[PDB]
RNA sequence: AGAGUACGGUAGAGGGUGGUGGAAUUUCCUGGAAGGAACACCAGUGGCGAAGGCGACCACCUGGACUGAUACUGACACUGAGGUGCGAAAGCGUGGGGAGCAAACAGGAUUAGAUACCCUGGUAGUCCACGCCGUAAACGAUGUCGACUAGCCGUUGGGAUCCUUGAGAUCUUAGUGGCGCAGCUAACGCGAUAAGUCGACCGCCUGGGGAGUACGGCCGCAAGGUUAAAACUCAAAUGAAUUGACGGGGGCCCGCACA
């Protein structure tokens, strides 16, 4: 965390997060692949998510969310920057060549770690089935179907706390604040994700948004009646509607979950 | 220096105190430590609930290394084994015997 | 001589029936060691020789 | 304090009719050795100013013992300022 | 008993009023016999 | 259901009375309060209420017996020693008290010294 | 001789880091699971630190004095404007936590009214890391230091004397207290820890308001703090003490005052 001096009117509010033990260039080439941008656009060519476009060219890193090698110890080579996410990634070298990327946990640099059916818990970074993880311990990178890979708690500094256990399932409080029953056959990694000071950085200037591939938001009271329901009016009007999307869905409080096929898996909502 | 050992066992675990002790007795003799007492307590009853059971057994030894046989003396049983709520309580001289 | 918590029936003569320790105003022991007894009391209390509550 | 091996070690060059432990070869340079080795605990304990107020109490008294050697003996003062890694 | 909590400035209004009485009991009894 | 042994709570705080009668393992058989016999208000900060609040669970623990009980004590205020001598009048031969008064070491600080 | 060090020995909430705890209470749920915070007793007209300050248990890296003497230094001294660090908590920073209470409030009962004490509820906060403020009923409302002038009773740490079994006297000191002469004091009262007799030095005061306030300087993100005036205005404000009166001040007593 550094705070830039105001030598120009754009650096006045740039709070920058710089890690000096991140690796200095040349990511691990046999484990990257090509990734082109969508612009938020369908296979019908239609903008289906707005405010997406531009940015920097990026390569996709084949980060392992499954952590399948069991019993084979992996040493950590280096922690790298990943353009595709807000977390860091750690290059692991298994005991038989076999480089892979995982999501880096907090406190890793050249440490040892092994995902298995019964690995050491003290080391944060060991992937493990949710049956034999001790209750009360903070985990991240939780699978949600066995074999599917990690899906939950994998942003920067994200974690979930394993709170209870019964039957074939296991209950864990999520970072969202909601209690979620998850199957105990599926894996999780002990610890907490690495780049937890990511919420401190300030972008500073409008260009810093534009090179993350994010594109400006016209707010709907600035549009015409044909463009948005927040219509027009003379002067600054205030959306005489109730506040609503550009497609007419109400936005300030209205619930939009309608899944029903996974409601029993959610033991308590965001409270 | 003079370093007074007390560590706990679970009462279903005490079949291998004869294996628990002998690793510490060679954890000390790698560093020239003189043992001046080696005690096995009475199988006494408990005054409070520790790991929600109603029986235990106590162990007493006396380490006289300098420094190196402490951090493993902790972390064999502090991290993961059947020992709970101890105190390491170093001394200044040697003693002979207790438990009658 | 050098008091400790290995001699139980000496300290148990000062251990209250309700689990507590006695002051110097109740029973006569030295105020020199009244600051040293209570520390050795809570090593027998920590090594489960004496209770914390008077129930169990 | 200082180490039991060390506090009896460092006197072995401060001797000067060896029964002296009182001349300012001793209360400078035992005490200079007190300065140089007890820097350690500050890096771990930086929230306790009780231990470096003793440092400034005797590094002044070292300088007070330097102050008397300014006039009484300038020649043996060179054994202090030239040595020990001062200034 | 512990319905209320006492301010730690009033803590020397409870004990320091009482710790004199511990000593003043010695005062009254030694002035009792004479 | 025919049992003969159990334990017995008495809540004895300043304002109200709460009586709680269980078995020796912890299943409640009978209970009554100082707002139990129809008071609801200004009077019953008394041991006369605990005289009455004992016997509404003293002729209700005579549903499943309890020839012997085990008195557990709880609370600072009145009705402390004027309620467990009402149960024994109701055909009981209760033996001796047992005390767990709520005592922290320092604990959470209450509403402080009000004036 | 003052002042310092080489040698242990304890005493000691010195202070900080990391853990290990317990009961309540609190929050859930079918007695367990979960985490915050201060740690009943030991508690002391006790210790410790220049001061501010500081108590469960446990190690770990570390202070200064005391004392028992034995060694050596040869006034190296104390005090000190400026100068320089370091100083309770509400704070507001810059990041987190999360129980109870509770600053902020909503009503509940209450009064001409609550905007109050009482009643039902809760974010900032205390906690942590670095950093800033540098405030005080920082009070023992008594600057630091040394010397000396009747005592007596507890109590703290050493040590030696002691018929000695200590149930312990005496002595010796360095602290912490009670009471009292000499002594001072306006009196209250201090009274070898002076508020005496003195000595060195330092900070501070010059009637009450205006006022620790304006203005200027410095520091702070802000709230503000620190240094600090006159213009005007009043012949008094203040200190301890005594008589009377008063008191929703206590304590006894009297009377159909209470039946």
């Amino acid at each position: 965390i550094v705070k830039c001096k105001p030598t120009s009117a754009g650096r006045r509010f740039v709070v920058k997060v710089v890690n000096q033990e991140l690796h200095k260039g040349a990511p691990y080439a046999p484990l990257l692949e090509k990734k082109s941008k969508s612009g938020g656009r369908n296979n019908n060519g239609r903008i289906t998510t707005r405010h997406i476009g531009g940015g920097h060219k990026q390569h996709y890193r084949l980060v392992d969310f499954r952590r399948n090698k069991d019993g084979i110890p992996a040493i950590v080579e280096r922690v790298e920057y990943d353009p595709n996410r807000t977390a860091h990634i750690a290059l692991l070298k298994y005991a038989d060549g076999e480089r892979r990327y995982i999501i880096a946990p907090k406190g890793v640099a050249a440490g040892d770690q092994l995902i298995s059916g019964i690995g050491a818990p003290i080391k944060a970074g060991n992937s493990m089935p949710l049956r034999n993880i001790p209750v009360g311990s903070t985990v991240h990178g939780i699978e949600l179907k066995p074999g599917k890979g990690a899906q939950i708690a994998r942003s920067a500094g994200a974690s979930a706390q394993l709170v209870a256990r019964e039957g074939a399932y296991v209950t864990l409080r999520l970072r969202s604040g909601e209690m979620r029953k998850v199957l105990a056959e599926c894996r999780a990694t002990l610890g907490e994700v690495s780049n937890s000071e990511h919420s401190l950085r300030s972008l500073g200037k409008a260009g810093a948004t534009r090179w993350r591939g994010v594109r400006p938001t016209v707010r709907g009271v600035a549009m015409n009646p044909v463009d948005h329901p927040h219509g027009g009016g003379e002067g600054r009007t205030s959306a005489g509607r109730h506040p609503v999307s550009p497609w007419g869905l109400q936005t300030k409080g209205k619930k939009t979950r309608s899944n029903k096929r996974t409601d029993n898996m959610i033991v308590r909502r965001r409270k | 220096r003079h370093y007074e050992i007390v560590f706990l066992v679970h009462p279903d675990q005490s079949e291998q105190v004869g294996g628990m002790v002998e690793r510490y007795t060679k954890a000390i003799e790698e560093d020239g430590g003189k043992i001046h007492r080696l005690e096995d307590w009475g199988r006494r009853q408990l005054a409070y609930a520790i790991n929600n059971v109603h029986k235990a057994h106590y162990v007493l030894m006396n380490v006289e290394c300098s420094a190196k046989a402490l951090a493993e003396l902790e972390d064999n049983f502090r991290a993961n084994d059947a020992v709970i709520r101890n105190l390491v309580m170093r001394r200044d001289e040697a003693v002979t015997e207790q438990s009658e | 001589k050098e008091i400790d918590y290995k001699d139980l029936n000496t300290l148990k003569a000062y251990v209250s029936e309700t689990g507590k320790i006695v002051p110097s105003r109740i029973t006569g022991t030295k105020a020199k060691y009244q600051r040293q007894l209570a520390t050795a009391i809570k090593r027998a209390r920590y090594l489960a020789l004496l209770p914390y509550t008077d129930s169990h | 304090a200082l180490s039991v091996e060390e506090k009896a070690q460092i006197v072995n060059e401060y001797k000067q009719a060896e029964g002296d432990t009182g001349s300012p070869e001793v209360q400078v340079a035992l005490l200079s050795a007190n300065i140089n080795k007890l820097q350690d605990h500050f890096k771990a304990n930086g929230k306790d100013h009780h231990s470096r107020r003793g440092l400034i109490r005797m590094v002044n008294q070292r300088r007070k013992l330097l102050d008397y050697l300014k006039g009484k003996d300038v020649s043996r003062y060179t054994a202090l300022i030239g040595r020990l890694g001062l200034r | 008993s512990r319905e209320f909590y006492e301010k730690p400035t009033a803590e020397r209004r409870r004990k320091a009023a009482a710790a004199v009485k511990r000593h003043a009991k010695k005062v009254q009894r030694e002035q009792r016999r004479r | 259901k025919t049992v003969v042994d159990g334990i017995a709570h008495i809540h004895a705080s300043f304002n109200n009375t709460i009586v709680t009668i269980t078995d020796r393992q912890g299943n409640a058989l009978s209970w009554a309060t100082s707002g139990g016999s129809g008071f609801r208000g200004s009077r019953k900060s008394t041991p006369f209420a605990a005289q009455v609040a004992a016997e509404r669970a003293g002729q209700a623990a005579l549903e499943y017996g309890l020839k012997n009980l085990d008195v557990n004590v709880k609370g600072p205020g009145p009705g402390r020693e004027s309620a467990v001598r009402a149960l024994n009048a109701c055909g009981y031969k209760i033996a001796s008290i047992t005390d767990v008064t709520p005592i922290p070491h320092n604990g959470c600080r209450p509403p402080k010294k009000r004036r």
